């Protein structure tokens, strides 16, 4: 259950934005800064900026 | 916010 601090703004279709408060449940965190999150509220898969999320 | 990262690694 982590939380994108900023809204992230996907720049391609293998990644999902996201806004300052959105809830994303990361799933891989091991590759590098980017990690791929599950939006809960549509239910998609998408890519994330850990530099704009945060573990709560 | 700081700048976007680059992605995990650099394509390959």
């Amino acid at each position: 259950t982590f939380v994108a601090l900023y809204d992230y703004e996907s720049r391609t279709e293998t990644d999902l934005s996201f806004k300052k408060g959105e809830r994303l449940q990361i799933v891989n965190n091991t590759e590098g800064d980017w990690w791929l999150a599950h939006s809960l509220t549509t239910g998609q898969t998408g890519y994330i900026p850990s530099n704009y999320v945060a573990p709560s | 916010a700081p700048p976007l990262p680059p992605r995990n690694r650099p394509r390959l």
